């Protein structure tokens, strides 16, 4: 097959090719190369462009998934065929085994995979891409190197101020409140929401708004957060704001995890699940909370006696976005 | 999809759990 190189156009054969994703939205599979190699077709309109491809193409960061190669297939009809790194793990899974096997994933794994995906949603959106589907199935990992990587830009969208946008999108577990509202003009914020649910997921060895559906999705994050006030309900939908909620306690936010679960994580946890989308953390600045001093310490090392992963190779561009932060974030040693 | 609608099924399903 002869596809184009991802990072410059330009000969590709694979081997031991498997299905392990259907439904709408495509078809994804797994290759070989001596490499490992992941395929997702999707059908695609010849006359206009492939949003995804684009999105791929514009982006170029360690914890994002790397775009090897594309190319067409018929059907009869046209296919777009994406060749994307492998990885061998996901985030979900991994969360998955830890709750099978009773127990709790380390604080640190938490902090080393928190930080990457902080670190990507900082990166995409300074590029003026919006993930819109942050969850855990969608955060590839290494089970060694403890590398993560931000994969499925199929739902990415560029939010631009002034277009209408759909409401119904993400995950429900993960959808910001806004969302379920039905608010159009939303911004990149839903993807730190969606990053703030994960983080509770992580501590908390469950999903932290187990929506069964949209009406209760918002159900359950009142009884955590309380009912939302007035005020952050004219910022999120201002369509609401004259109807009478009851008003529901929030729970307390140390009364919701674990006995030992770290008071800082809890913090950021707070940070981030926020009503009112301006009031969120931005990517950069979730980098900078004390959760991750650790990540910044001179001799911290992963548990399976192995370095940490790239943490601090900014680029210039990333040293662009919020300059105040970059005391924290490069920290005296390097 | 009706504000007014939504509305009401979310203050009958947050009354319940009051
Ligand atoms: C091959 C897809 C995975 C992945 C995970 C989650 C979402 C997508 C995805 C995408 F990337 C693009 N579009 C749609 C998608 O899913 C709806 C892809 C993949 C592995 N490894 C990967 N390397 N690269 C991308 C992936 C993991 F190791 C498994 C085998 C444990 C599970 C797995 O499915």
């Amino acid at each position: 097959v002869v596809a184009t190189l991802g990072q410059p156009e330009r000969e590709v054969a694979y081997t031991d090719i498997k299905v392990i994703g259907n439904g709408s939205f495509g078809v994804v599979y797994q290759a070989r190369l001596r490499e490992l190699v992941a395929i997702k077709k999707v059908l695609q309109d010849k006359r206009f462009k492939n949003r995804e491809l684009q999105i791929m193409r514009k982006l170029d960061h360690c914890n994002i998934v790397r775009l090897r190669y594309f190319f067409y297939s018929s059907g009869e009809e046209l296919y777009l065929n994406l060749v994307l790194e492998y990885v061998p793990e996901t985030v979900y899974r991994v969360a998955r085994h830890f709750t099978k096997a009773k127990l709790t994933i380390p604080i640190l794994y938490v902090k080393v995979y928190m930080y990457q995906l902080f670190r990507s949603l900082a990166y995409i959106h300074s590029q003026g891409v919006c993930h819109r589907d942050i969850k855990p199935q969608n955060l590839l990992v290494d089970p060694d190197t403890a590398v993560l990587k931000l994969c499925d830009f199929g739902s990415a969208k560029q939010l631009v101020r002034g277009e209408p946008n759909v409401s119904y999108i993400c995950s429900r577990y993960y959808r910001a409140p806004e969302l379920i509202f039905g608010a159009t003009d939303y911004t990149s914020s839903i993807d730190v929401w969606s990053a703030g649910c994960v983080l509770a997921e992580l501590l908390l060895g469950q999903p932290i708004f187990p929506g069964d559906s949209g009406v209760d999705q918002l159900v359950e994050i009142i009884k955590v957060l309380g009912t939302p006030t007035r005020e952050q309900i004219r910022e999120m939908n201002p369509n609401y704001t004259e109807f009478k909620f009851p008003q529901i306690k929030a729970h307390p936010w140390t009364k919701v995890f674990k006995s030992r679960t770290p008071p800082e994580a809890i913090a950021l946890c707070s940070s981030l699940l926020e009503y009112t989308p301006s009031s969120r953390l931005s990517p950069l600045e979730a980098c900078a909370h004390s959760f991750f001093d650790e990540l910044r310490c001179l001799g911290t090392q992963l548990p399976n006696n192995r370095p940490l992963p790239p943490l601090f190779n900014f680029s210039a561009g990333e040293l662009s976005i919020q300059p105040s932060l970059n005391a924290i974030l490069i920290p005296p040693h390097l | 999809l009706l504000p007014q609608k939504f509305a009401e099924e979310l203050i009958h399903r947050l009354e319940a759990v009051q």
